[PDB]
């Protein structure tokens, strides 16, 4: 308890993903809010253990790095949930039962299985 | 010989493994130094790095008002729109920054070591600019009908204003040089260029309008302010339908931001001062999207029409354009012009260099009268149709 | 010939060997780099420290600072720190800053942008050279304006004209115009730019020019280069009336393309190739003769030079007796290269509705008719013959 209250007093913190990592033991971060820094790897996440698009923590007026976070982030990512995918089944829709095979064969189908 | 075949080889992965080394001594890459400039320049380079001096944050100056607390002060607004009052850092004078003169303030410490020059905030405009260019003189047709008149308006001015204070005539202003694409606007103004020997700057407008409303404004502005105060230069404004359209509203779009920059450009060639005798061109691409203000003798005291060449330029651009060429000499370079159907300039050229190409092909030291005579039957018939010219000219 | 490789040669041994001897060798002996040459390292390497900004080099100045817009929403005008050249940092490339005082400490980076990624566009053909029959002459051409001086521009720019450049392609459209240009291209060994005319003219505000210069600029420094410009047709068919920017935005590139080809800008080695579906639709500005050299225009497809299309399709298609090329040809007009490949495409899709996966004489007859109507379609042509 004791401890807690050093560790928990810190300058702050910063939540960024890496961009870009090089091969010159800097790694390309940008830090959400403000703009892209460049910064030397830390001894817990460098170049060899981290893949591009993961986002990264950060503890402040160094930028040095903590943990990874597991998970990805893309601007792709939170598109596909905001646009939102229909519930709607085809059964549902049907009478347009016709219409469910002809549609099926070009869109479906080669992307499915491009190598047929 | 074979000792040495084996370090072509060799001397790429040589390069590469030293890399780390030769990026410290050379430079780019890790610990990027030059060792030529930047180590003559390190004692004067001390001086900076001590001081608060980096940064030097972009900015210009809205008024110098001094004020107490710490004397001296001015009230600077940031090129980002903020303003800030900041302190006078010792090494210059209030006497050197002046309101509305472009100046530099900390972001650590706000204050002024050295004034930042002004006006060259445009990077866009720059980008295009190449200064003295010109294909080669031999294509251009050599001295036209169309040359000479140009010369008398541009060069003269610049080359020496004491002849015209002598004569006591007012010094001209502005050409305005027009007709379709490809009758050489452009081409012609490059070749009085060289021979007036003016520094050059050429610019399209279409870099000069940027981002929203207003800021291709201040780019037109500056630069224009720029190029008078130098003495002896010469502007050839290149294509402008891009600040040069027509004026309307219809309140279902609007020309009004490509009117703003038009108007910005006509107001600043003369002014609402007497006249310099620094000279603009100015290269249109319709005659049917002038106002009245542009036309007006002082900002374009001769109008001269480039479109498409005239009777004795046709056969001009052929000869003086055959003769650099190896190229047959018993066939007349005139007839090939003349089949050639109401050419624009570009239109005459194409013969020639169609009729060139067929002489490279075979790789002879001429050419032979079967290449121009494919070169000119396909010319008449399709090319022609085809020009910018047909459609342009009935609109103009 | 031999003997000047070995010229070549000389220059760079000594290059990496001197780099290497210099640095490790004079820092031991005397005083020459020795404590000069410590310092630059380590003073760049702690000023740069933990964080960098990054920024971009706008401009130079002739003053020992510069004009550097940082990624942080600030502008700077910077001081350079004792040990880094000015005249290193490229107007192209971007350079890092160190982020508590702004002073360039270096370059590390270059950075990337999605900008460029447009212009760049990497082809590996399906079809190719020798997978295209007949219309012989028409590739002849195409190559005496394109591949001969971009190969040797030496005798081209030396006799005095400028080296004759690019190609129209118009005519009945379906001739396989766009693959002319793309195997063309693999023979020459030019980098394959591909880029709309209509991408061009998009919602943003006087980002339309820009993209233009960018797409010159990037073919140039490639250094062999074709420009494959494809529907660039588009600009002047239609006055969109569905960007903000307007009729504007539509003049202003327009104008930016003319500029950029040759202008007073007169760029080299970028050869224009130019897809349209006739030139008659085409803009006015844009289309003048001496741009391009040559024009050419295809005849109607006949029925000869469709066999030998077909041969080549029916190779890379399933194998049977029951593939029937002369048949389908024979019934159609003088008419497209398109087709050949439509009727081919349209059989393999057919085949996975039977929940087959042979592609046979059926299948071909039934893409027959609809390949047929959809491209021009005979039976309103038969009244007027």
């Amino acid at each position: 308890l004791r401890e807690e209250l050093q560790l928990l007093q810190e300058q702050g913190s910063y939540v960024g993903e890496v961009v870009r990592a090089m091969d010159k033991k800097k790694v390309l971060v940008k830090v959400h809010p403000e703009g892209k820094f460049v910064v030397d790897v830390d001894k817990n996440i460098d170049i060899n253990d981290v893949t591009p698009n993961c986002r990264v923590a950060l503890r402040n007026d160094s930028y040095t790095l903590h943990k990874i976070l597991p998970n990805k982030v893309d601007p792709l990512v939170s598109l596909m949930m905001v646009e939102k995918v229909p519930d709607s089944t085809y059964e549902m829709i049907g009478g347009l039962d016709k219409q469910i095979k002809e549609i099926k064969e070009v869109i479906e189908l080669p992307v499915k299985h491009p190598e047929l | 010989q074979s000792t040495y075949s084996r370090q072509i080889k060799q001397v790429e992965d040589d390069i590469q493994q030293l890399l780390k080394k030769i990026n410290e001594l050379t430079g780019i890459k890790e610990s990027d130094t030059g060792l030529a400039p930047p180590a003559l320049w390190d004692l004067a380079a001390d001086k900076q790095t001590l001081q608060s001096e980096q940064p030097l944050q972009v900015a210009r100056c809205t008024k110098i008002i001094n004020a107490d607390s710490e004397d001296p002060k001015y009230i600077i607004n940031v090129k980002q729109f903020a303003k800030f009052v900041v302190d006078l850092s010792d090494q210059v004078a209030p006497t050197d920054i002046e309101e509305g003169m472009r100046v530099g303030v900390d972001r650590n410490k706000y204050q002024i070591h050295i004034p930042l020059p002004p006006k060259i905030d445009p990077t866009v405009t720059m980008m295009q600019v190449e200064e003295k260019p010109d294909v080669t003189y031999s294509d251009v047709g050599g001295c036209k009908e169309q040359i000479e008149k140009l010369r008398e308006v541009v060069e003269t001015p610049l080359l020496h204003p004491e002849r015209f204070v002598n004569l006591g005539i007012e010094p001209p202003k502005g050409v305005l040089l027009f007709g379709p694409p490809g009758t050489g606007k452009t081409l012609c103004a490059r070749a009085v260029a060289n021979r007036t020997d003016a520094c050059f700057i050429p610019v399209i407008g279409s870099e000069l309008v940027q981002k929203y409303v207003g800021e291709g404004a201040r780019m037109v502005r500056e630069l224009f302010e720029m190029a008078r105060t130098k003495k002896a230069c010469l502007i050839f404004f290149d294509e402008i339908d891009a600040i040069g359209g027509a004026r309307f509203d219809d309140g279902a779009g609007g020309d009004n931001e490509v009117q703003r920059t038009m108007l910005e450009l006509i107001n600043q060639l003369d002014g609402f001062d007497p006249r310099g005798n620094i000279k603009v061109l100015m290269a249109t691409n319709r005659p049917d999207t002038l106002d009245p203000a542009l036309m007006r003798p002082g900002r374009l005291d001769r109008k001269i029409e480039f479109s498409l060449p005239d009777l004795e330029g046709r056969t001009h651009i052929f000869k003086i354009h055959a003769r650099s060429m190896s190229v047959e000499r018993d066939i007349r370079f005139e007839l090939l012009a003349r089949l050639c159907p109401n050419s624009t300039g570009a239109e005459i050229r194409s013969v020639c260099t169609e009729a060139g190409m067929f002489a490279i092909r075979a790789r002879r030291k001429i050419a032979t009268e079967k290449d121009f005579l494919e070169a000119v039957n396909k010319v008449i018939k399709s090319y022609a149709k085809f020009s910018a010219t047909p459609r342009y000219m009935t609109y103009n | 010939t031999q003997c000047r490789l070995k010229l070549l040669k000389l220059e760079r041994i000594k290059d990496y060997l001197l780099m290497e001897e210099e640095f490790i060798r004079n820092q031991e002996q005397m005083k020459p780099l020795e404590e000069k040459q410590e310092e630059e390292r380590s003073k760049v390497d702690d000023l740069r420290g933990t964080p960098m900004s990054v920024g971009t080099l706008e401009e130079i100045i002739d003053d020992n600072h510069a004009i550097v817009s940082t990624s942080v929403g600030s502008e700077h005008y910077v001081s350079i720190l004792s040990f880094v050249d000015k005249d290193l940092l490229e107007p192209g490339c971007s350079v890092l800053l160190n982020h508590k005082v702004h002073a360039v400490i270096g370059v590390l980076m270059d950075d990337t942008d999605p900008l460029v990624t447009v212009m760049k566009v990497e082809k590996a053909p399906q079809e190719t050279y020798a997978d295209i029959g007949g219309l012989d002459n028409q590739i002849q051409e195409i190559k005496e304006s394109v591949e001969l001086p971009l190969t040797h521009p030496e005798y081209y720019e030396e006799m005095g004209i400028k080296p004759p450049k690019g190609v129209i392609l118009y005519g009945p459209p379906g001739t396989g115009k766009t693959l002319l240009a793309k195997a063309v291209a693999n023979q020459t060994s030019a980098t394959f730019l591909r880029v709309v005319g209509s991408e061009l003219i998009q919602k943003y505000l006087g980002d339309g020019p820009k993209l233009v210069r960018e797409l010159f600029r990037v073919a140039e420094e490639h250094a062999p280069s074709i420009v494959f410009i494809d529907e660039i047709d588009a600009i002047g068919t239609k006055r969109y009336d569905s960007n903000s920017g307007g009729e504007r935005e539509i003049q202003r590139t327009m104008l930016e393309l003319l500029n950029q080809l040759d202008g007073f800008d007169s760029r080299g080695d970028v050869k224009v190739i130019m897809a349209t579906n006739r030139i008659e639709t085409l803009d006015p500005a844009l289309i003048r003769p001496g741009r391009i050299d040559r024009k050419i225009e295809f005849p109607l497809p006949d029925e000869k030079t469709k066999k030998r299309i077909f041969q080549i399709h029916t190779s890379r298609m399933t194998l049977a007796d029951d593939v029937t090329l002369d048949d389908l040809i024979m019934a159609k007009d003088d008419l497209s290269g398109a087709d050949i490949k439509a009727i081919c495409t349209e059989a393999g899709l057919m085949a996975l509705r039977e929940r087959r996966m042979k592609v046979t004489n059926e299948d071909f007859k039934k893409s027959k008719e609809n390949v047929l109507y959809k491209k021009q379609e005979g039976t309103p042509e038969g009244l007027y013959l």
